[PDB]
RNA sequence: CUCAUGUUGCCAGCACGUUAUGGUGGGGACUCGUGAGAGACUGCCGGGGUCAACUCGGAGGAAGGUGGGGAUGACGUCAAGUCAUCAUGCCCCUUAUGUCCAGGGCUUCACACAUGCUACAAUGGCCGGUACAAAGGGCUGCGAUGCCGUGAGGUGGAGCGAAUCCUUUCAAAGCCGGUCUCAGUUCGGAUCGGGGUCUGCAACUCGACCCCGUGAAGUCGGAGUCGCUAGUAAUCGCAGAUCAGCAACGCU
RNA sequence: AUGUGGAUUAAUUCGAUGCAACGCGAAGAACCUUACCUGGGUUUGACAUGCACAGGACGCCGGCAGAGAUGUCGGUUCCCUUGU
């Protein structure tokens, strides 16, 4: 049994299940067991700012590094499947690691 | 401070962001080379002005996205200005890049427009009541905005002494995150020193 | 299946239930040597003589999140909630005990400017 | 406390005995939150009292509460140009609440070199009559009737 | 008891009584212990002179303390501070020589509490 | 911060220890953020600009 | 709470594991992970209310009446702070007030004030055993098992740009047993002497950490003064970050 | 242990001072960060733009003299084309 990983990799919730939209339509249509986007934990950074020059620390501004990610774990890799989703073109929004 | 920036509090929900990608090793080389090229456009391109700017980069490709109220000066018809800023970025070692040039749909309801504009006829000549004025009418003459304020601090006329003044017409919700608000400012150019202005553009609300 | 489970200050346990003997099982370990504090075991034994159907039910316990205070009263609402879950007809006197209504007070947001919580630094006005 | 009555928590009881006044007893018992420790030290000092007298005790515990249990506190209020004394009757939430905090706060500092006999020594001593609490409640009924008069403000 | 002019004490944990001796810290102590094969939870009321003996064996041959510390101490710090060393100069100004807060903090060094 | 310094701090070090951020758009000797490459106001400004890919408010 | 939904994450229920454990075949029966939706709107009842706003009490429900906490600073005040982030008008130097290193100082020290840590000790110290958290970082970086070192640390170096691999199976208090019987103390840790490591071209001013000796002051604190009304107060540990080290008890 | 007034030193850089400065810039000073001193030079320059007058070199890898920056000597040498 050979397995191929897919990683989704970038921040915005809309275009990451965009992603797995258009990734899943291309797998139902070429015929290969496909799972879905299978959700992963958020990581969350948080990076903290005062918000004034020369002293004030008191106050501070607040950030987050959202990064969603998903599996999707496609059984039977069917050849033109592979070539299908490596000439699929996506949004620079998302990162895609096949592994 | 006063005011934090209606922009940068709505870029979640009602706002967009004006760069997407993520990448961490070489994110510093990523911010480097944006404002590098950023600084630099802004120091050629003056005569046009350039509204928004936007990086969609992807591997070793990058494009960028710009918003100009009119491209005639942006782009030659045989390409000037095109080729020439395509030299900038081949030197500045841009990789795979391409520019997209996008016209305003309503040039006076655009923060940055409305600003540069008004501060360069202040610069020239013209007094700041006539050109706020000017300003303030040719803004909601559109009935796409209802409430916009402006705002421009300092030494009006060149006193030594800056003042505190604006004219607001309207309904900004500031406070109301809902609401479609549109921030801008610029520092002016004067013999007698620097001013500072800010504009605040309200465009109806996103409700879902 | 009857499944359920606790939340609160980050302590969640999944409980799982069996009419069968009232052995305690704790991650492997019974109850009497899996912190052995006698308020503890008060706390996690209520529930039980509250219904007042002892050494009736059987317990697994998976625990995770916060400390022996927080693993113990996770499990105490767990099976204060599976008792309604399997049996609902003891619902007015278990509210009326209030074990139904898990206790939702936690970890506050930490604000700078603030030690912790919401002390402050000392203050001089000299 | 400007709006009205802020709602009071409703605190378990103690299982093995079944009172919520030994739970007080522990709450303020508790140093830096170490409930197991605190109930450790009470189960010490009554287990030595226990031992050391031969009574019940949840009686021996009722009767220091009543013996130790006040009936009035003093109040102070500054009125033409001076600060005045002036006594209101309390309740027996009250009446408990210094009770037990004073036992606790003076058996806190007696000297023989061990705290959990120091509480038991102390409840014996509050039973007897002899306790630290007892003086105090002495001294303070000193100060409290010393001055019924300024009971005329009712304030 | 008695041990190397320096009297041992009479009911104490083994390993604090060491310590007494000035050249013996407690994890020497418990060395010490661990190597002679005496337990450190007796009392001094079980003390035999043939143990004393041993212990001042093995404290006297793999081991210097008290006199012979006073002299060695006394002779590096009044070497170091004739070299002219920073630590000799720190020495002879009476300030700490490791360079901690001795604005505020040094105390120790300065002496208790004097106002000017 | 002078040009000087910063052509210094820029040119390649005789040992590698004389390494240092220095915000490159201002230069700063503290207050900069390696991940960020930037200073601290400056990455402040940029964020309140919304060209920075993933900076948003914290609040919960 | 309902839905989707099983790997690196779980185990209802079947098998192999046979000491190393869901470890392995198997399965969504739950958390778990993150998307969508629902649910508190005085929704309903009584009392009063000008029959109006609204209050108190009762059933429901998880919360009842802004459920809790953040972000969110109205016009303005203080010519309040910041030309040493940046840029900016004027003046001033230019053969210098520019430039590089001929090293050193930025901490120095007779004294107070500002905010913390360490404690002043038995609800504790030390010794051995023993279970539980979250979140987060990691490339000219995080760093496995292993060996040598008391321990900094050295050899060697798997797995990781990463729910996986390293940050220990991420703990501390917690619980069990032994010592200490109230001592300037087995508390207490600075100061000082001698021996090393690490980063680095080179640790004298002017680093950090380890081991040995060092044994000072100090007993809850003077008027007055800080903060704290629910996971709040207090006490314990952890991590992001500036960094090559490191004065990291600081901020978050 | 570090901040702050203050005094001493050739430097002890500088900014900030009640509520709303003071483990505040400084979220890390052996050389840098370093803006301050005694201490060798250096100068259209360490660092870029443009006008002229001579250049194919600039630019790259080593040894000697020095406490280092100092300068001298060894190795390679322009890409276009007749305007640069
Ligand atoms: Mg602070
Ligand atoms: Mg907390
Ligand atoms: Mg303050
Ligand atoms: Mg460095
Ligand atoms: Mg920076
Ligand atoms: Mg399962
Ligand atoms: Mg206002
Ligand atoms: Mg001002
Ligand atoms: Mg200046
Ligand atoms: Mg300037
Ligand atoms: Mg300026
Ligand atoms: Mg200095
Ligand atoms: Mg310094
Ligand atoms: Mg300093
Ligand atoms: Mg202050
Ligand atoms: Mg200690
Ligand atoms: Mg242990
Ligand atoms: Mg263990
Ligand atoms: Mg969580
Ligand atoms: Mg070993
Ligand atoms: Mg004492
Ligand atoms: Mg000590
Ligand atoms: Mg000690
Ligand atoms: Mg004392
Ligand atoms: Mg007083
Ligand atoms: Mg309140
Ligand atoms: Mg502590
Ligand atoms: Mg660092
Ligand atoms: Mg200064
Ligand atoms: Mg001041
Ligand atoms: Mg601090
Ligand atoms: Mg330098
Ligand atoms: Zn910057």
């Amino acid at each position: 049994g050979q397995k191929i990983r897919i990683r989704l990799k970038a921040y915005d919730h809309e275009a990451i299940d965009a992603s797995a939209r258009k990734i899943v339509e291309t797998v139902t249509r070429t015929g290969a067991s496909v799972v879905g986007p299978v959700p992963l934990p958020t990581e969350k950074n948080v990076y903290c700012v005062i918000r004034s020059p020369h002293k004030y620390k008191d106050s501070r501004e607040h950030f987050e590094m959202r990064t969603h990610k998903r599996l999707i774990d496609i059984l039977d890799p069917t050849p033109k499947t592979v070539d299908a989703l490596m000439r699929i073109d996506l949004p620079a929004s998302v990162d895609v690691n096949i592994q | 401070g006063q005011k934090i920036n209606p922009h940068g509090f709505r870029l979640g929900i009602t706002t967009e962001w004006k760069s997407r990608w993520y990448a961490d090793k070489q994110y510093k080389d990523y911010v480097k080379e944006d404002v590098a090229i950023r600084k630099l456009l802004a120091t050629g391109l003056e005569r046009a002005g350039i509204a928004d700017v936007e990086i969609e980069r992807t591997r070793d490709r990058v494009r960028v996205d710009i918003h100009t109220a009119r491209p005639g000066i942006v782009i030659g018809r045989r390409g000037t200005e095109a080729d020439r800023i395509r030299a900038d970025l081949e030197k500045l070692t841009g990789k795979q890049v391409q520019l997209n040039i996008l016209e305003v749909k309503n040039p006076e309801s655009q923060a940055q427009l409305v600003a540069q504009g008004v501060a360069e006829q202040l610069s020239n000549r013209v007094a700041f009541r006539r050109a706020m004025r000017k300003a303030i009418q040719s803004a909601m003459r559109q009935p796409n905005v209802k409430g916009i304020r402006v705002q421009c601090s300092g030494r009006l006329g060149g006193a030594e002494m800056s003042r505190s003044e604006f004219y607001r017409e309207g309904r900004v919700p500031l406070h109301t995150l809902r609401a479609d608000i549109d921030y801008g400012l610029y520092e002016a150019k004067t013999t007698f020193g620097r001013i500072g202005v800010k504009v605040w553009i309200y465009k109806g609300d996103i409700v879902g | 299946p009857i499944q359920t489970v606790g939340r609160r200050k980050e302590a969640v346990v999944r409980v799982r239930l069996v009419p069968g003997t009232g052995q305690f099982n704790l991650d492997g370990r019974t109850l009497e040597n899996y912190f052995p504090n006698k308020v503890h075991q008060q706390l996690i034994k209520a529930p039980l003589v509250t219904v007042d159907r002892v050494d009736q039910f059987d317990i697994y316990a998976h625990l995770d999140g916060g400390g022996p205070s927080g693993q113990a009263g996770a499990l105490r609402l767990a099976i204060a909630r599976a008792l309604i879950l399997v049996q609902p007809e003891d619902r007015p006197a278990l509210k009326k005990a209030g074990f139904l209504t898990r206790d939702p007070r936690a970890i506050e947001r930490k604000k700078y400017g603030l030690k912790k919580a919401r002390k402050a630094p000392q203050y001089s006005k000299r | 406390p400007r709006k009205g009555p802020a709602p009071k928590r409703p605190l378990v009881n103690d299982p093995v005995y079944g009172s919520q006044l030994v739970t007080q007893l522990v709450n303020k018992v508790l140093l830096e939150g170490k409930k197991s420790l605190a109930e450790r030290i009470v189960y010490g000092a009554l287990e030595q009292a226990r031992e050391k007298t031969g009574t019940d005790p949840v009686v021996t515990l009722k009767r220091a509460l009543d013996n130790v249990k006040p009936a009035l506190e003093v109040r102070s209020r500054r009125v033409g140009g001076a600060t005045y004394q002036v006594p209101v009757e309390v309740r027996p939430d009250r009446s408990t609440t210094l009770a037990l905090r004073w036992l606790v706060n003076f058996s806190r500092q007696r000297r023989e070199k061990t705290m959990v006999e120091r509480l038991a020594n102390e409840i014996l001593d509050a039973s007897n009559g002899l306790g630290a609490s007892v003086k105090r409640r002495e001294d303070t009924h000193k100060m409290a009737e010393a001055n019924r008069a300024f009971a005329h403000y009712r304030w | 008891a008695r041990l190397v002019g320096v009297d041992l004490p009479r009911d104490k944990r083994m390993e604090i009584a060491l310590t007494y001796i000035y050249g013996i810290g407690r994890t020497r102590s418990n060395e010490i212990l661990a190597a002679t094969g005496i337990d450190k939870n007796m009392r001094t009321k079980d003390l035999t002179d043939d143990q004393v003996t041993v212990l001042r064996d093995y404290i006297e041959g793999n081991l210097k303390v008290e006199g012979d510390l006073r002299r060695e101490v006394q002779a590096d710090i009044r070497r170091k501070i004739e070299i002219g060393c920073y630590q000799g100069l720190r020495h002879r100004r009476g300030l700490p020589v490791r360079g901690q807060r001795t604005k505020t903090n040094a105390r120790t060094r300065k002496g208790p509490k004097r106002t000017i | 911060a002078k040009k000087a310094l910063v052509h210094k701090a820029n040119k390649k070090p005789k040992f590698a220890v004389r390494a240092y951020t220095r915000c490159n758009k201002c230069g700063r000797p503290h207050s900069v953020y390696r991940k960020f490459g930037l200073c601290r106001i400056c990455l402040r400004e940029m964020a309140h600009a919304g060209e920075l890919p993933g900076v948003q408010k914290s609040s919960w």
